[PDB]
RNA sequence: AACGAGGAAUUCCUAGUAAGCGCAAGUCAUCAGCUUGCGUUGAUUACGUCCCUGCCCUUUGUACACAC
């Protein structure tokens, strides 16, 4: 599970989203908007929660095939989540789409 | 000293420093009743309600505002809580609650009618004299002995 | 001497004595200056009739105020009065009285504990 | 789910009602012609508009 | 072609009680329960329809509204379903006299008759049952009403002879995502089911034909597996 | 039992059913 | 175009006023981070009642506010959520606790959800009020439910009373202290989205009341 | 061994109030196992209704008009 909380403040958890299970590897926060997070993990999918909703996942990112492990957006469009495996095949997702399989 | 009308003209009231509040016509030209006190107080004003209902009058030296029905010439209560003299007395033509003008520098909103018997208090800056009311009946206008004139609502 | 003006502020038992004079615009409370009141979260309680009406009017008058008794909340309810009352007792007295009654109007359209403290009287049913 | 805003008319009173129920005249806010018996729970006043679920029922004595 | 989860152990699910009002659960109430005490002198004993009558022909109640026995066997089919075993069922009970017990789903019911007896008769006078473990308190005297210390999201029925018969299955597919199912049964022998009808809104039935009370909620539990999908 | 308002209802409701039943009724004949 | 220049004087005070509250002068605003501008009440008939058109410094304006009957309606909703959150016999009489609760509540609010955290509040609070309610009926015994419905003072009074509690039985024995669930329960409740407490009396009152009309 | 905020059943309470906090005094009765004052903090919810339970009043309007 992943937790995330204010800069600058130890004391103050501010909130603890339950992922899967598995062990997360990578928890990077959108750069053009911000209030939607975006996780992986060694589950072979990521996530796109927004904070707003800290229980399910807005938008369940698949179609990986192992170990994604870093993933970064792309600063034009906000649609746009580029999403990096563990086994080459360097996914490009869509998120205004369904997002279960990339362009 | 204080001279009201009420109930569309046909019946009137009239307080003295006789120590008596007397109604009278204006058809027969008589009185109806002659109010009075448990002791012959003074009076300064007087006020009525819109309904040819109740009359009340207030004074310089007992400084609690009388109120009688105009039926039965027995006075109802004493509605008291000033310090000094209540000055000028109206009713609201709506709400038909009472406002009171009084030297302890508070004007007082009675609400008689109705299991309510509460008492708002408003306390402004001097010792404020010769209240009255809109007609719309939802704002106080006072007279301060400072010279200012305040302007209040009733309800707020 | 210089003109000055003085008034009085009143909590449930904190008092406010604050004197009013012409100078280069300062805010003083016991010595210390308005930007160190302690319950520090009732600090915009204080500069609240500051803001009501424009720094400006207070660039040229001098605001000092001492307080005794009550607690916390009753001492800063002690000083927001006196600074209003101050403000308001220098501009009917040297200033214009159009300016006291705009003055005074941008309080009593606000709040009315910033002009005169309605005692908490007790009452009988 | 149609909802309809409803301005009190006059609260009435010396009627059969339970406390806590005051027996009141609304009307809607489409028209200003319709009013309809209902009854408020809460404490209601004079000419605060208020939400009805449904507008039709003849709320009767709360014996 | 899905991820597996990262841990394959079995583990024990949780708990569900009052404090918690969030998780879908099943609400079981032994409503209208015949428990009472009295002082023998010397001894303390459960009021029995069948042990001592001539005691309450002297309080003037009924033989045989005394009835502890159904209440018993109801408790050692409900806590011995396969769902507390699934840690998906808290099961209360509402007495005659007001008296409301939060039974909590992991306590070992005493078998026989006679020790149940024993078990309540200190139960309604220390409040409470510790545990043997000394973790938390198993039996435990509650505040009136039931219907605060029910799930938020609630659904309440109860279980009635007269009311339309329904598959229990065809229920509980029916019921939402996230309400939790109360079902408010007659733990009493023989009489009106209006025990609860003041916070249930419909009365649901099983069959036409009379059913006892142990095989009331045997059937409706039975029912809850199969639509749980355990 | 009942209160004053509702009396006056119920006797409302009874005569004029029966006043729109004669009347219905003289519209039939 | 056209100018009104009253200001001429640079305004310097011997006294150092910090810039933070310089400009806090052209707009009043809550706790000096947001403005009560805009701030408008989406769903009707709580307007008069759930008031936000004066704007507040500090939730602390102690009044006279009881007194009459309907002076409770004045209360602007940042002052009368901090007023009632002593809900139990720990926290009463301890408002400035309460005020520092909802500052920094307001500040979770702000941070998660970005348009206005007084905003979220006054839309939190016109949702969660049962719109339908339930009373008993004597009958001598026939004690059955019938559906009334509800004043809108009543309507916000049963909308703070139950954002308030859900805060305070969430953080009840958990790692999360009452400034993360209030902000929690009003964000959820803000949406309407089904998983705060008062959201879920909501539907759990009409749908009583839904019952039996 | 008892004990994780207290059952049924009851009692009190409408604004500087309930509740929380300390300080002082020990007043010809009473009080040290406590009593009485004095300050700090300071709310929720009615403020309507006679539907239930009670309690009382009235049933010639006589106190001068008009109205009823």
């Amino acid at each position: 599970l992943v937790s995330v909380y204010d800069s600058y403040n130890p004391r103050t958890i501010l909130l603890s989203i339950n992922a899967s299970t598995h062990p997360t590897h990578v928890t990077k926060f959108h750069t053009q908007d911000n209030k939607i997070l975006a996780t992986a993990s060694d589950d072979r999918v990521t996530r796109l929660w927004d904070i707003s909703n800290a229980y399910e996942p807005q938008l369940e990112l698949t179609g990986a095939t192992d170990y994604v492990r870093t993933l970064s957006f792309i600063p034009a469009a906000p649609h746009l989540v580029a999403t990096g495996s563990y086994d080459g095949l360097i996914r490009l997702y869509d998120t205004r789409s369904s997002g279960s399989t990339p362009i | 000293t204080a001279v009201q009308f009420a109930k569309r003209g046909q019946v009137m009231f009239s307080s003295s420093l006789d120590g008596t509040v007397r109604a009278w016509d204006l058809i027969r030209y008589r009185n109806f009743r002659t109010f009075t006190g448990t002791e012959r107080i003074q009076f300064n004003c007087l006020a009525v309600d819109p309904s040819g209902e109740v009359v009340c009058a207030g004074s310089l030296d007992n400084f609690d505002i009388h109120v009688w029905s105009v039926q039965t010439g027995q006075l109802l209560d004493a509605l008291s809580g000033h310090e000094g003299p209540v000055s000028c007395l109206s009713f609201s033509q709506e709400n038909s609650v009472l406002a009171s003008a009084s030297w302890d520098k508070t004007i007082r909103i009675w609400s008689i009618f109705g299991r309510s018997q509460q008492v708002e208090p408003i306390e402004v800056y001097s010792d404020v004299l010769a209240l009255s009311m809109r007609p719309d009946g939802k704002e106080v206008a006072v007279s301060t002995l400072k010279g200012q004139i305040s302007i209040f609502n009733i309800e707020d | 001497a210089v003109p000055s003006v003085q008034t009085f502020g009143k909590k449930k038992s904190a008092t406010a004595v604050a004197h009013v004079k012409a100078g280069k615009g300062l805010i003083k409370v016991n010595g210390s200056p308005i930007t160190l009141v302690e319950p520090e979260i009732l600090r915009f309680k204080v500069y609240e009739p500051l803001l009501l009406v424009g720094l400006d009017k207070f660039s040229n008058i001098d605001i000092r105020v001492r307080v005794t008794g009550g607690g916390h909340v009753s001492q800063v309810y002690a000083i927001r009065q006196a600074i209003a009352k101050g403000l308001v007792a220098y501009h009917q007295k040297y200033v214009d009285e159009q300016s006291k009654n705009e003055l005074k109007k941008a309080f009593t359209s606000y709040d009315r504990t910033l002009l005169i403290a309605d005692s908490r009287r007790p009452e009988p049913k | 789910t149609p909802v309809t805003l409803a301005k009190v008319i006059k609260v009435l009173g010396r009627t059969g009602s339970r406390g806590g129920v005051t027996q009141v005249r609304v009307e809607f806010l489409e028209d200003t012609s319709r009013t309809i018996v209902r009854n408020v729970k809460g404490p209601v006043r004079e000419n605060d508009i208020l939400v009805l679920m449904e507008s039709e029922r003849e709320a009767r004595r709360l014996r | 072609q899905k991820a597996l989860p990262a841990s394959l152990v079995p583990q024990a699910p949780p708990v569900l009680t009052s404090k918690d009002k969030i998780t879908k659960r099943m609400i079981v109430v032994l409503a209208m329960a015949s428990l009472e005490t009295h002082k023998i002198s010397d001894k303390y004993v459960l009021l029995n329809c069948d042990d001592h009558q001539g005691l309450l022909k002297k309080m003037g109640r009924d033989i045989s509204e005394a009835r502890p026995d159904i209440t018993h066997q109801c408790l050692l089919t409900l806590l011995d379903s396969p769902i507390n075993k699934a840690g998906k069922l808290q099961v209360y009970i509402q007495t005659s006299r007001g008296i409301l017990i939060e039974v909590n789903p992991t306590v070992r019911i005493p078998r026989t008759f006679k020790r149940f007896s024993g078990l309540m008769v200190q139960l309604l006078h220390k409040l409470s049952i510790r545990s043997v473990n000394s973790e938390e308190k198993l039996l435990k005297v509650i505040k009136n009403p039931i219907t605060d210390h029910l799930p938020t999201k609630c659904r309440k029925v109860t279980l009635s002879f007269d009311a339309p018969v329904i598959r229990v299955q065809d229920y509980i597919e029916k019921l939402d995502d996230d309400e939790s199912i109360c079902v408010f049964v007659g733990a009493m022998a023989r009489g009106k089911d209006n025990f609860a009808d003041e916070y249930v809104d419909e009365k649901v039935g099983l069959s036409n034909y009379p059913l006892s009370a142990s095989v009331a909620c045997s059937k409706f539990c039975h029912g809850a597996e199969d639509a749980w999908n355990i | 039992s009942l209160k004053a308002g509702e009396r006056l209802m119920e006797a409302l409701d009874l005569g004029i059913a029966e006043i729109e039943g004669l009347e219905a009724y003289n519209r039939d004949m | 175009d056209f100018e009104v220049v009253e200001e001429f004087t640079p305004v310097v005070l011997a006294t150092p006023i910090p810039e933070e509250v310089q400009q806090a002068q052209t707009e009043i605003k809550l706790f000096n981070k947001w403005s009560f501008e805009e701030v408008e009440v989406k769903d009707a008939s709580l307007v008069d009642y759930v008031q936000v058109r004066q704007p507040i410094f500090v939730a602390h304006t102690a009044g006279r506010y009881a007194n009459k009957r309907f002076r409770k309606a004045q209360c602007p909703i940042i002052e009368r959520l901090t007023n009632s959150l002593m809900m139990n016999g720990r926290n009463n009489g301890k408002k400035l606790k309460a005020v520092r609760i909802i500052k920094h509540t307001l500040d979770i609010i702000n941070v998660l959800t970005d348009q206005n955290p007084i905003q979220v509040v006054v839309d939190a609070i016109t949702n969660t009020g049962p719109r339908e309610d339930t009373t008993r009926v004597g009958g001598g015994g026939a004690a059955r439910r019938q559906a009334v419905d509800v004043s809108p003072l009543r309507r916000v009074n049963q909308a703070i009373a139950l954002l308030t509690i859900g805060a305070r039985e969430a953080a009840f024995r958990n790692i999360k202290t009452i400034a993360e669930t209030l902000a929690e329960e009003l964000i959820n409740a803000a949406k309407g989205s089904s998983t705060s407490y008062a959201i879920k009396k909501k539907d759990e009152l009409e749908r009583v009341a839904k019952s039996n009309r």
